């Protein structure tokens, strides 16, 4: 909110899309950990 | 917390957990 | 404010390498503001040269952003030091601009005037001219306080804020609580359901 | 234009303290090196066109 | 003579309402545990390096430190800050003021304000130009050092005076031991309660212990 | 170094942040790599 | 060494380099070993403990 309200779209977008990528980033680190430590659990759990 | 991370309740209560297993001991 | 020649409008920028910009003035890399210029020929000119502008063109270190150096002190130019007397090797450090009408428009003097909106959090003083709307509780509103954007409700609160402080922050730096600019009281921003 | 010049330049020290200092140049722009640090660095080989 | 700063030199590093969660900072603070410099009143005002920012503490009885001047060479041929807190009123100035050769009292300007049993603690620093102050008042029963406890620190006044200032020196009324710090660039662990007031505080650069609890 | 005895911050902080994105991809994908066959060096020491 | 900046220890070796090479490179392209400009001798670059 701070970017879209100092800044018209020319720049909102490329700083938008830095912003985006960055989330994006770790989104995809925090499934990637949820997905191995899932199977891990599931491995555990299959033991069980 | 308020950023669209939510948790979702489990399909199968405490109480329910509590029941399979009572059952189980039972048997 | 500085009225500076032609050449040296485009030195007032981040990251710009020029005599202005080392040695006269700074702009810092992070500079969230503005740079206004307007020729000024017709009045800041005398007939024979206005050589009453002056600039600096001699220091041996460049300038940290937002420096004001008044300094009069001679350059020493060669090894052998300066005692406070110019002469070979020892030069003053200030250059006088000749303002003539009938210079080109690259040395014709220009009027500068450049802004710098300090953006840190504080109780803010210098807003502008928006027709303010009456505060409603316990809905869900498109609040803005002082610039802020954001939606959610706002609701009454206890969370003490001190004094001096405008914002209350979450964990991912999202706007938890405002206190009202109008009137001092508190109050929580809960997002919509 | 056509016939630009070539000079081949080595074997020397290069203050470049004088073509920072001439405000004679209207344009002064570089693109792969900073003007700023150019005498910490030693070239292999420089060309004035 | 020396003393030891166990815990003093912590403020709020911005405005920003923090509470019941431990954040970590980049700002000018006072080492734990340090060497502040001790002066006396008794029976002491130099003149002091400015090197980053200072920390200055003073314990009280009768309100015999009133002042502060801060510049380069405090001879009128720069500019200085006066501040000068008698009676009622406290008094900030920005003129090129002529000093003596000790200033002290008896019981070109640009900006002009005007409004042991105690323990009065001070920040100073100097960020582009920014002069901020940064103190808080609180009661104490102790006359030979400085008490060990903690108290947070708070701003107010931000003051953008722009002035280059490597030496400082303080008033005395005379007819009060008085600390000097010095600030780093450390980063630190702060905790804020409920009430979002800081109640504990930890050097990520002091010991290992606190290296792991950073 | 290269970068950085050749280019002021202001230009530099863009050749580093290419290359900060490269290092970070090339070590998330490393860590990827190593937690995936750790997990399967775990199942292979639990038979074991 | 001739505007290649880096921090690390300089120890004598025993590197054979050809007579045109100047700079000596590691797997991931770390200046492994240098020439002196000044004295045509041999030096490795290990990085401070
Ligand atoms: C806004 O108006 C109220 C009176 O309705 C006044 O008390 C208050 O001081 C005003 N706000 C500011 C920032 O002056
Ligand atoms: C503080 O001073 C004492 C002597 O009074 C000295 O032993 C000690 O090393 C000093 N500590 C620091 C951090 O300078
Ligand atoms: C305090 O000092 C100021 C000096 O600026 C003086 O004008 C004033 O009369 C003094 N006394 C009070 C009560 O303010
Ligand atoms: C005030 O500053 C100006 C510089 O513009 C200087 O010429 C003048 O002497 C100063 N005033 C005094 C009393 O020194
Ligand atoms: C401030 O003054 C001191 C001398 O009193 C000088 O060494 C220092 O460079 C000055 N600071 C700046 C930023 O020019
Ligand atoms: C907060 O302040 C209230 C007084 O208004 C006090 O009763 C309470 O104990 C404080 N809480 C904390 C955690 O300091
Ligand atoms: C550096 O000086 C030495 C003499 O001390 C000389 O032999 C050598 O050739 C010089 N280096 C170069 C590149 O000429």
């Amino acid at each position: 909110n701070d970017i879209l309200s100092r800044l018209d779209p020319p720049e909102a977008e490329v700083q938008i899309d830095r912003l985006i990528t960055g989330r994006l980033q770790s989104l995809q680190t925090y499934v990637t950990q949820q997905l191995i430590r899932a199977a891990e659990i599931r491995a555990s759990a299959n033991l069980a | 917390k308020f950023n669209g991370l939510t948790v979702l309740p489990p399909l199968l209560t405490d109480e329910m957990i509590a029941q399979y297993t009572s059952a189980l001991l039972a048997g | 404010s500085f009225v500076i020649r032609g050449d040296e409008v485009r030195q007032i920028a981040p990251g710009q390498t020029g005599k202005i910009a080392d040695y006269n003035y700074k702009l810092p890399d992070d500079f969230t503001g503005c740079v206004i210029a307007w020729n000024s020929n017709n009045l800041d000119s005398k007939v024979g040269g206005n050589y009453n502008y002056l600039y600096r063109l001699f220091r041996k270190s460049n300038l940290k952003p937002f420096e004001r150096d008044i300094s009069t002190e001679i350059y020493q130019a060669g090894s052998t030091p300066c005692n406070g007397v110019e002469g070979f090797n020892c030069y003053f450090p200030l250059q006088s601009y000749g303002f003539q009408p009938t210079n080109g428009v690259g040395y014709q003097p220009y009027r500068v005037v450049v802004l710098s909106f300090e953006l840190l959090h504080a109780p803010a003083t210098v807003c502008g001219p928006k027709k303010s709307t009456n505060l409603v509780k316990n809905k869900c509103v498109n609040f803005n306080f002082n610039g802020l954007t954001g939606t959610g409700v706002l609701t009454e609160s206890n969370k003490k804020f001190l004094p001096f402080q405008q914002f209350g922050r979450d964990i991912a730096d999202t706007t938890d609580a405002v206190r009202d600019p109008q009137t001092l009281e508190i109050l929580d921003i809960t997002p919509c359901s | 234009v056509y016939a630009w010049n070539r000079k081949r330049i080595s074997n020397c020290v290069a203050d470049y303290s004088v073509l920072y200092n001439s405000a004679s140049f209207s344009t002064f722009k570089c693109y792969g090196v900073s003007p700023t640090k150019l005498n910490d660095l030693c070239f292999t080989n420089v060309y004035a066109d | 003579a020396y003393t030891n700063s166990f815990t003093r030199g912590v403020y709020y590093p911005d405005k920003v309402f923090r509470s019941s969660v431990l954040h970590s900072t980049q700002d000018l603070f006072l080492p734990f545990f340090s060497n502040v410099t001790w002066f006396h009143a008794i029976h002491d005002n130099p003149v002091l390096p400015f090197n980053d920012g200072v920390y200055f503490a003073s314990t009280e009885k009768s309100n015999i430190i009133r002042g502060w001047i801060f510049g380069t060479t405090l001879d009128s041929k720069t500019q200085s800050l006066l501040i000068v807190n008698n009676a009622t009123n406290v008094v900030i100035k920005v003129c090129e003021f002529q000093f003596c050769n000790d200033p002290f009292l008896g019981v070109n300007c640009t900006f002009e304000y005007v409004s042991f049993k105690n323990l009065r603690e001070f920040v100073f620093k100097n960020i582009d130009g920014y002069f901020k102050i940064y103190s808080k008042h609180t009661p104490i029963n102790l006359v030979r050092d400085l008490p060990q406890g903690f108290s947070a620190l708070e701003p107010l006044v931000d003051l953008p005076i722009g002035i280059n200032i490597t030496r400082f020196q303080t008033l005395l009324a005379l007819h009060a031991a008085y600390y000097v710090g010095y600030l780093q660039p450390r980063t630190f662990l702060l905790k804020y309660n409920e009430n979002g007031t800081i109640t504990d505080a930890v050097d990520c650069a002091l010991d290992p212990l606190s290296e792991t609890k950073c």
